[PDB]
């Protein structure tokens, strides 16, 4: 009973990838900005605890993750990314490079596009990180393609937010300026409903720090 | 080594020494392990085998206790009281002892441990079982002794035993038994740990004493 | 077109294959269990095979037992029920093998209900077409009776009926409380309910656990049933 | 479809997938085999875009072992994997018996493999038909033609591929027994040229002898009168 | 088991007028040390079948649990008393178990006796089998006493002694056993054999358990001390 | 909308249908955190001769951790056994007791593998889990058939979703010693269920389970306590 | 009924998934390859997603497989990367086996056999990517091989794949010669990439260009194309 | 739509594939089996497609005191026959006593049932008539849907209704009648189903009587006495 | 699916495979007391006639005539040859014809997976031989049913050959009478040596023997 659910259309399209792309397009917005001395990734009932619902997460000491799409798919992919980073660290004895982790996760995401009896992942990921080859921001789609970016946006209304950030973004920026631009873009797309993570080890900015910014 | 268990009126007292190994590697070792609040176990033989089967049996007892629960509403010493007043869901001593016997028998090609299970439950009242080297269980309705130092106190315990001993004289008997075994045996020494198990409460005594005559 | 598989919820949020299994079990032969003052009694009316006169007299016995002190009966397909009963016997044997003690009834009920439930998940397996009564009696605990539905549920009763005309048997037996009735005085009323809801002698199976069987599984003797008839 | 029946019987009684594999063979290029006293001649159509495609890379006439050669028609990747399997079995027989594999044995093996692929679960039939040529244990040369259906048969001369019926008729009305090498080569050329256009570059022809499978140079192919 | 540690000593079993009488002392020795002296060494398989062992105690307990599970498996698949398994069936099962274990070079370090009544005509005990709660004269051909060896060698006789009794009691039996023996004659003969074993065997004891497999089922007599 | 795969809209309708199945059972359960305790109150009814004491929705995964499942009963018991197996595996591998958060993470991963795979049916099961962590503070973690976990200060499973949030907000704002804290949390849970269901509740048809720092073990208060609290509220 | 039966013939003796994969590759970006007297030239087109990309280090078309073999991609990128990984694995496996660098044709045969295996065995979709694998070996020389989703490959002197490959092939037929220098080959590659997009002046911002010479692989930096554009 | 695969229950709650497998028995030839307190006799109609064809074997031995008749697909009958024979001989090798017919019929019914659950497999398209004398005579019926039944008398196959009516008429005679009378009764039932020395299969088993096909001559005077 | 029943209780794939065995050239098998004979028909001049062989020897003492899908037939005969030689190794004697036929029938229905192929074979076999019970001739079909026959025919012209076999066959026939009967039936349904191929297994030798051109011409000359 191992038969591929994702199948080529008569017009040469794997329409399940298009439908997962529509799903992540329907999800909450996410973005990332890369500065000369840093890289940030950010995202947008009164009873839910804010502590237990963090979309921004850490894979490694200098690698962070955020997503747009389904939460459970993100949790399993985060567990897999952490395991792959840990196995690289155990083998080569050093913290994993961003590009290798992105390639491994892209291959794993592409595998479910082809494996029989499964459907693709319904999310798009953003890796941020730092290594000896500088700062890195990488977007991974449901298709399994990894894109290297200077700055990017993912979720709802990502075309307008990309236009705004494109007119606002410069290569030579600071962490203060990058965080200000990220908050401006998020409030344009939209403090209590903002999450920011900066990468020196990867860090999560508390609500007090985000309020200060 | 010296591990002893003696039944007395409404209770059972287990007792052990602390010495481990010609060179004394350790001199404060808890040979009496708490499988459950109503059920303890004395260890003898190789320490690694004893620790591994005892923690496996703790895991099995947790599983049994979870499955024994019914649906709906019904109805320097240290002392503890049972959370289960009526023994609605605590596993029986015989069940734990027999699964331990099966564990030791199935892997008796290399396992070389001997155990004395002691406890209380509403069906059989207080209970003592002895699991031997090859994995043979015998219920000792009066007393069980094991370890290299137990051979020096067989006649002493056999002569001093009575059917319905009071708590005080049973405590004196078991304390003097372990003391004599420590006096005669090089492999046993250190402080004496005694565990008294009753219908409602468990007591855990620590004694420091030597032999003079 | 949402009912052609057990592994798919319809837009109403339900599994139609389970409801069709319920329909299959409901229009089948009748079974009942009842908890009396000092015993449990189990009865099974195999009236769907009344047209077949060639059958050997009193040989289609839907009542089975586990460990000589648990009754297990069913309504549904015979083979699937035998599969469930064999799994129950295997689980009891494994419990005694591990722990040297007879399995409690409710743990066996949970295990066999999980076994039934496991077939309702995958898309390549037929769910069980059988509803199982499993019951026991004790001197101190009195009678405990469990009905396991085909959907994996399991509910404790003080009396249960399944199969065809279950509403008639239920409303008839819900007239007298049997907790103050001896099990020997219940066979007459059960026969009366069978009349209300010639062939009565041979198309009926009976089983009992009380003092007179030393709290162990047994079939009621012909000499005990005949004066009650 | 890891283990599923792709090939099954139709209401009439046929296997539809085998017929579709036969259609795929009919799309394939034309190949021709002719026998002689102690040598064979295999000629197969070539289709190369001029000035861009490498002529040598496409290779429809293949050497299997010391004394067997193959010429297929159908799907090229299927042919490559089947030819690799055939070479592996040739060397396996020469390891397990210490004699070279005869042509009849290896033709039977290829036919058996195709039958197995038309019959096992989760497997597609081979969309290729082959013309194996080689030598027997008694030093006699022969040609075996094998279908996608798993049926094989020996032939004095045979044609496969697109417009195979016309070439078969031409071979029928022009074949003679024990003809010379020049006559055999010329007959193969004029037979395969009945359906493909008259040009030297649209064909590759080779002659199988006990020593080796020689390839005819393009100069010798040219000047065919 | 790689070899014996807590070992059980010999067992004696004979046929007599009303059924089977099987005797074993209640001692289990931990090497050369009487660690246990109240050990039940004869097991009740069912109402017309009992088992005894001589060898390692853990292996005997494992075999007893196996045969117990076989007994409840049989009882579950039972409709009439003739469906019950005789001592022949259990003897064949134990023989096959020992043979399969012998093929792997991993035996149960034991010598086993399976004994009982091999027919249902003498009583209706198994019409209503109860597990949790004058005699009739039975023909010798309807009784059964078996032997099974560590190598799987097995056989039957009117009287079987397993273990150290094979040299001591067996000789006496081969002089004194006779067909159609009363309960008293069988008892005094078995007591004499066990007295000789106690006087001339280190691992044996004088605390005996007798089990009778008779028309009214299996009967565990209260244990007693051999006088003198 | 048969397989658990994407529609042209992009949603997976099988999860929505499973959530509809959970809501169709008409079983209500309210979980409330406190200063040093957590309470779950559930309705205790099926999804004359029936034994009504046996009917329960709460369960004991461990002595410390407890839960309350709502949905299909077989799926509920299967999820209970999965939770117990997960906690047992954690205790075996790590030698210390799992907490509510990690157990909910693992259970939702187990739900997600069914969510992604076409050959697996989804469990029509929502569930609350409570316990005390190592810092001596309560936990209240809720999951649904979608495989999504979240911690709550208070939450409801049942029909009255995004309507009981209002009364829970009002009661928690109004409330905003260990014995007094436990008493107030239990009273708030009982009053919340009474206001949500909008009819007077008998003590013999509701089930209240409590975990706290005073008594680490998950336990259910007897019917006399519930009768006392119901008399106190009125 | 959920099985789509990807691995079955059609009534016309066709595999429909294979042709869908080919006409999907036809909608991908344009890729070009050719061989000169000194080295094998490959080049590609970049689908402009945004200027906010890190183009500095971005080669989403041409990839290195080994110091003697490299490839240019046309099709789905996620399907191409796994096959590139397999190609690298097989190259190092051959070097581990025979203590010798692999020939180009053997690696092409291995990856095309994997493609054929996906188009014949199981119930899985094919790989919808075509490769132009360039390389050097001592047995043959400079080689360029074109592949397909069907597992059918062919050797070429100069060819194109992707959108509007007919126009690129026409320009290559018109202009390509057997004896060409490296600079002439680069200029012809620029001309073909220009004519494919119907632009006389190519855009340096969206042209990837690389080559291999006897072994060393050069990936032209975004500044390096600008010297060739003016010439 | 509800009969495309064997795991789907109908809206009425029926397995259409298993019922089609049950329908497969009605195409087979008629077979009858009856018994007294001591003996069991099984009769069957051997199939002869043409006069050059030999008659098809209808009755098979399983053990010294167990034999069978089949109705349905012959390959399924061969599979089940080999299974029963191996089970009986395995019991006789492991143990020195005959297998219980109750356990053997339960095993065969479980084997029947195990094919009707997984989607890959299909239900057995054959009905089985097991005749034996374990310690008293007995006949068993086994159906595609995993169920089995005891029978005092039994018949099934093509045009089995007339023989069934004869059995319904004459059931009360079979207990006390002699073996000769029982053989004539079974042969008359098979005659009512519609008999020569070739197209009729006959077998007996009972007390101190292993499985035995009646000889050609003995069958000849038995058929003469039937006339 | 292949494992699915019709409402009439008949498997669809077996019913469809029965249509395949009709096609192919005609063959006849006749059994008499002295032995058994199988004659068969072969369907341009380029094909080597001896390469295609419609008669095969499963063993030294067994032969057959096959029809339907010929590649499946070759598979079945290879399996039967392996199993027959396995029997001869394990027991040191020849195998019964019924036992070999039952082995072939057991392999025929392996696709059902009742207790690995994936469809019926679509092959009809007419297997003749001589064993301790004398000569015999069995017939096997894709349905898995075996039938012992005194004489029978398979192939395209099955009905006409069967009618002539009913009309002309007698039990007490000499071997030459059976030979001329076989060639007469084949002459009616479709005669030089090129048309017909004959094999015989006799009680005297119990050995396969493929007829030569001289023998074929001889029995042609003996015919009217």
């Amino acid at each position: 009973y191992s038969f591929s659910l994702t199948t080529f259309s008569p017009t040469g399209k794997l329409v399940q990838i298009e439908y997962a792309l529509n799903r992540v397009s329907s999800s909450s917005p996410a973005l990332g900005i890369r500065a000369k001395n840093g890289v940030i990734i950010a995202t947008e009932n009164e009873l839910i605890e804010e502590n237990s619902i963090f979309k921004i997460q850490q894979i490694s000491e200098h690698i962070g993750i955020v997503y747009a799409g389904m939460p459970g798919d993100f949790r399993v992919l985060l567990k897999r990314a952490r395991k792959e980073a840990i196995r690289y660290s155990l083998q080569y004895g050093s913290e994993i490079l961003v590009k290798e982790l992105v390639k491994i996760i892209a291959s794993i995401v592409q595998e479910f596009t082809q494996t029989g009896g499964v459907r693709p992942f319904g999310l798009s990921l953003l890796i941020c990180g730092v290594d000896v080859y500088g700062y890195h921001l990488y977007q991974i789609d449901p298709s399994g393609c990894y894109f290297n970016w200077m700055a990017t946006c993912v979720g709802k209304d990502y075309q307008n937010n990309m236009s705004f950030l494109e007119k606002r973004y410069n290569k030579d920026i600071e962490i203060e300026d990058a965080i200000h631009t990220a908050i401006l873009t998020l409030k344009e797309s939209y403090e209590k409903n903002i999450e920011i993570g900066v990468a020196k080890p990867f860090k999560i900015l508390t609500q007090n720090e985000i309020k200060d910014y | 080594t010296t591990i002893i268990g003696i039944i007395y009126d409404n209770g059972v007292m287990l007792a052990c020494d602390s010495r481990t190994s010609t060179f004394i590697s350790n001199k404060c070792s808890r040979k009496i392990n708490r499988i459950n609040e109503n059920l303890y176990v004395c260890r003898s033989g190789a320490s690694a085998h004893s620790q591994k089967i005892i923690e496996i049996i703790k895991h099995y007892c947790v599983s049994m206790k979870n499955e024994n629960r019914k649906k709906g509403r019904f109805h320097t010493k240290n002392k503890y009281f049972y959370e289960d007043k009526f023994n609605d869901y605590n596993p029986l001593v015989e069940n734990v002892a027999h699964i331990t016997k099966k564990i030791i028998y199935t892997n008796n090609n290399f396992l070389s441990c001997a155990l004395i299970f002691g406890g209380y439950d509403k069906i059989k009242k207080q209970q003592l079982y002895a699991v031997n080297l090859n994995g043979s269980i015998i219920e000792k309705h009066d007393f069980a002794v094991s370890g290299s130092g137990s051979i020096y106190i067989q006649s002493y315990l056999q002569d001093k035993y009575k059917k319905f001993m009071t708590k005080k004289e049973c405590f004196n008997l078991i304390l003097n038994c372990v003391k004599y075994a420590m006096h005669n045996d090089n492999s046993s020494g250190g402080l004496i740990r005694i565990v008294n198990i009753t219908k409602s409460f468990v007591e855990e005594f620590t004694v420091v004493n030597t032999q003079m005559n | 077109g949402y009912d052609l598989s057990v592994s798919t919820f319809s837009p109403d949020g339900r599994l139609y294959q389970v409801e069709y299994i319920y329909k299959s079990i409901n229009n089948n032969n009748t079974a009942l269990c009842l908890e009396c003052k000092d015993g449990i009694i189990c009865c099974c009316i195999n009236s769907n095979m009344d047209k077949n006169k060639m059958i050997k007299k009193n040989s289609y016995n839907r009542i089975y037992h586990v460990n000589n002190n648990i009754i297990i009966t069913y309504s549904g397909f015979d083979g699937d029920a035998r599969n469930i009963i064999d799994r129950a016997r295997s689980e009891a044997n494994t419990y005694y093998y591990n722990f040297h003690t007879n399995i409690p009834l409710h743990i066996l009920v949970n295990r066999i209900s999980l076994y039934i439930h496991a077939y309702t998940l995958y898309w390549h397996m037929r769910p069980f077409a059988a509803s199982i009564i499993i019951s026991s009696f004790n001197e101190k605990d009195k009678g405990d009776i469990y009905c396991i539905e085909p959907n994996g549920a399991c509910y404790k009763y003080s009396g249960i009926v399944i199969g065809k005309n279950k509403e008639m048997f239920k409303t008839e037996i819900e007239k007298k409380d049997y907790k103050d009735i001896n099990v020997r005085d219940a066979i007459e009323d059960i026969y009366k309910f069978i009349l209300t809801s010639n062939n009565l002698q041979n198309l009926v199976n009976f089983s009992w656990i009380c003092k007179e069987s030393s709290y162990e599984f047994q079939n009621i003797h012909e000499e005990i049933l005949t004066p009650a008839l | 479809s890891y283990d599923r029946a792709i090939t099954v019987f139709s209401p009439d009684g046929h296997l539809l997938q085998v017929e579709h594999a036969l259609e795929a063979v009919k799309k394939g290029g034309c190949a021709v085999a002719i026998k002689s006293s102690n040598f064979a001649v295999l000629a197969v159509e070539k289709k190369n875009i001029p000035k861009l495609q490498n002529p040598k890379t496409t290779e429809k006439l293949i050497k299997l072992d010391e004394h067997n050669c193959l010429a297929f028609a159908g799907l090229n990747a299927d042919a490559r994997v089947l030819v690799n399997k055939t070479r592996l079995e040739c060397q396996r027989y020469y390891l397990n018996m210490d004699e070279p594999a005869p042509v009849d044995y290896i033709a039977k093996y290829v036919a058996k493999v195709q039958q197995k692929f038309t019959h096992r679960g989760g497997v597609r039939p081979f969309g290729i038909a082959t013309l194996i040529a080689g030598f027997k244990n008694n030093k006699e040369i022969c040609i075996y033609q094998t279908e996608p259906s798993g049926i094989y048969a020996a032939w004095k001369a045979q044609a496969i591929g697109k417009n195979a019926k016309i070439v078969q008729e031409f071979l029928e009305k022009n074949y003679q027994e024990n003809m010379e090498q020049k006559d055999c080569i010329f007959l193969a050329l004029k037979a395969i040229f009945e359906v493909v256009e008259l040009s030297s570059k649209n064909v590759e022809v080779a002659l199988l002898t006990e020593k080796d499978l020689t390839f005819i140079e393009e100069q010798e192919i040219n000047s065919m009168v | 088991t790689l070899g014996p540690v807590v070992t059980g000593t010999s067992v004696i079993a004979i046929k007599y007028k009303h059924g089977i009488m099987i005797a074993a002392d209640r001692k289990a020795s931990y090497g050369s040390y009487a660690k246990f002296q109240n050990v039940e060494r004869i097991f009740k398989i069912n109402n017309k079948t009992v088992m005894g062992f001589s060898g390692e105690l853990a292996d005997a307990q494992y075999l007893h649990e196996l045969l117990t599970r076989k007994n409840i498996n049989n009882l579950s698949e039972k409709k009439r008393k003739e469906d019950m398994y005789t001592p022949q069936h259990y003897h064949s099962y134990v023989s096959r178990v020992f043979y399969v274990r012998k093929n792997r070079i991993d035996p149960l370090f034991n010598n086993i006796i399976i004994a009982g009544i091999n027919s249902q005509k003498y009583d209706n005990n198994d019409d209503n089998v109860l597990l949790y709660t004058e005699y009739k004269e039975i023909h010798k051909d309807d009784l059964y006493i078996g032997f099974v060896d560590m190598h799987g060698t097995n056989f039957c006789d009117d009287y079987i002694t397993t273990g150290y009794a094979r040299y001591f009691a067996l000789t006496l039996l081969r002089d004194h056993y006779k067909d159609n023996m009363t309960e008293e004659e069988a008892r005094i003969l078995i007591n004499e054999c066990l007295r000789i074993l106690y006087f001339r065997d280190a691992t044996s004891s004088n605390f005996i358990q007798i089990v009778k497999v008779t028309s009214k089922g299996v009967e565990y007599e209260e244990p007693y001390i051999l006088p003198c | 909308r048969h397989l658990t795969i994407f529609s042209p809209d992009g949603n997976l309708y099988q999860i929505e249908y499973a959530i509809k199945a959970v809501k169709n059972t008409n079983i209500t359960s309210v979980g409330v955190k406190g200063e040093n305790c957590a309470v779950i109150i559930s309705q205790k009814k099926m999804a004359k001769l029936l034994d009504y004491n046996n009917i329960t929705n709460i369960y004991n995964i461990t002595d410390e951790i407890g839960c309350s499942m709502v949905g299909m009963p077989g799926d509920c018991l299967s999820m209970v056994y999965k939770a117990r197996s997960e906690a047992s595996e954690f205790l075996y591998s790590n030698g210390y007791n799992v907490n509510a958060e990690t157990l909910c993470r693992n259970i939702c991963d187990k739900i997600q593998v069914y969510t992604q795979h076409a050959y697996m049916r989804l469990h029509a099961c929502s569930g609350m889990i409570i316990g005390i962590d190592e810092n001596n503070k309560p936990e209240l973690f809720k999951f649904d058939p979608s495989g999504f976990c979240a911690g709550y200060r208070a939450c409801v499973i049942g029909n009255k979703e995004q309507e009981s949030i209002s009364v829970l907000e009002r009661l928690l704002e109004k409330r905003k010693t260990i014995d007094e804290d436990i008493r107030n949390t239990t009273i708030l849970a009982i009053e919340a269920l009474q206001t949500i269901l909008a009819f007077d509740l008998k003590a013999s048809e509701i089930e209240v389970a409590i975990v706290s720092t005073k008594n680490r073990n998950f336990t259910q208060i007897s019917e006399k306590e519930i009768d006392n609290y119901l008399t106190y509220i009125a | 009924r959920y099985d789509s039966r990807t691995t079955t013939f059609s009534p016309e003796g066709r595999l429909y998934q294979v042709e869908y994969a080919l006409e999907a590759i036809n909608n991908a970006s344009i890729t070009i390859g050719l061989i000169t007297k000194d080295g094998v030239i490959l080049g590609a087109d970049k689908v402009f997603i945004s200027k906010l990309i890190d183009k500095a280090n971005n080669y989403e078309k041409i990839y290195k497989i080994d110091k003697h073999i490299f490839c240019g991609v046309a099709g789905l990128n996620a399907d191409a990367n796994i096959l590139i990984n397999q190609s690298r694995l097989y190259a190092q496996r051959y070097l581990y086996n025979y203590n010798e660098v692999q020939p180009v044709s053997q690696l092409v045969v291995q990856i095309c056999d994997i493609k054929q295996s996906y188009t014949q065995y199981g119930g899985l979709r094919p790989y919808g990517v075509s490769f132009l694998i360039g390389g050097y070996d001592t047995k043959d020389g400079y080689q360029l091989y074109h592949t397909d989703p069907s597992g059918n490959y062919s050797g070429w002197f100069a060819t194109a794949i992707g959108t509007n490959n007919l126009t690129a092939s026409s320009v290559l037929k018109q202009e390509w010669k057997n004896d060409m220098t490296l600079e002439e080959g680069l200029l012809l590659a620029l001309k073909t990439l220009a004519k494919s997009t119907d632009t006389e002046i190519p855009k340096s911002e969206k042209i990837e260009l690389a080559y291999l010479t006897n072994v060393y692989q050069k990936y032209l930096t975004e500044k390096e194309i600008e010297e060739l554009i003016k010439l | 739509l509800y009969d495309t695969d064997n795991i789907i229950y109908s809206p009425e709650g029926r397995l259409y594939q298993v019922e089609y497998a049950s329908e497969a028995i009605k195409q087979g030839t008629c077979a009858v089996a009856i018994k007294s307190k001591d003996y069991v006799v099984v009769s069957g109609l051997k199939k002869c497609i043409s006069k050059l064809s030999f008659p098809q074997e209808k009755i098979f031995k399983i053990d010294d005191y167990i034999g069978i008749s089949m109705s349905g697909i012959t390959s399924d009958a061969k599979v089940l026959t080999k299974f029963m024979q191996n089970e009986c001989l395995s019991h006789k090798f492991l143990y020195n006593e005959n297998i219980n017919i109750e356990s053997l019929v339960r095993s065969v019914a479980d084997k029947y049932q195990k094919n009707t659950q997984k989607s890959s497999k299909r239900a057995f398209g054959v009905g089985l008539m097991i005749a034996a004398y374990h310690n008293e005579p007995c006949i068993f019926e086994t159906r595609p849907n995993g169920s089995y039944f005891e029978y005092d008398a039994l018949s099934f196959g093509a045009r089995s209704h007339a023989s069934k009516t004869y059995l319904e008429k004459n059931l009360h005679l079979f207990e006390e009648c002699s073996l000769e009378e029982l053989i004539l009764h079974c042969l008359k039932a098979l005659k009512c189903s519609l008999l020569t020395i070739s197209n009729t299969a006959l077998a007996v088993v009972g007390k101190n009587h292993p499985w035995q096909e009646i000889s050609s001559l003995q069958l000849e005077e038995y058929l003469s006495k039937v006339k | 699916g292949v494992n699915t029943f019709s409402p009439e209780g008949r498997l669809f794939q077996v019913e469809y495979a029965l249509g395949a065995i009709k096609l192919g050239s005609t063959a006849v098998g006749i059994c008499v007391n002295d032995g058994v004979i199988l004659a068969s028909e072969r369907r341009s001049t380029l094909i080597e006639k001896d390469s295609v062989e419609k008669l095969l020897s499963i063993d030294d003492h067994i032969g057959c005539a096959m029809s339907g899908l010929m590649a499946d037939a070759r598979t079945l005969i290879d399996y039967a040859r392996v199993e027959c030689n396995h029997y001869k190794f394990i027991y040191n004697e020849n195998i019964n014809i019924k036992s070999c036929v039952e082995l072939i029938s057991e392999l025929a229905l392996d696709f059902s997976n009742l207790s690995i192929m994936s469809r019926p074979f679509g092959v009809a076999l007419l297997i003749g031989g001589v064993d301790k019970n004398g000569p015999c001739l069995w017939y096997t079909e894709p349905s898995g049913t075996n039938t012992r026959f005194s004489a029978a025919s398979i192939g395209s012209a099955q009905e006409g050959a069967e009618l002539l076999l009913q009309e002309n066959y007698k039990k007490d026939m000499t071997f030459e009478q059976a030979e001329i009967l076989a060639l007469t039936v084949l002459r009616q349904v479709m005669l030089s040596t090129s048309n017909v191929e004959i094999c015989a297994i006799k009680k005297s030798d119990q050995t396969f023997y493929k007829y030569n051109t001289d023998d074929i011409s001889r029995i042609i000359d003996v015919l009217p």
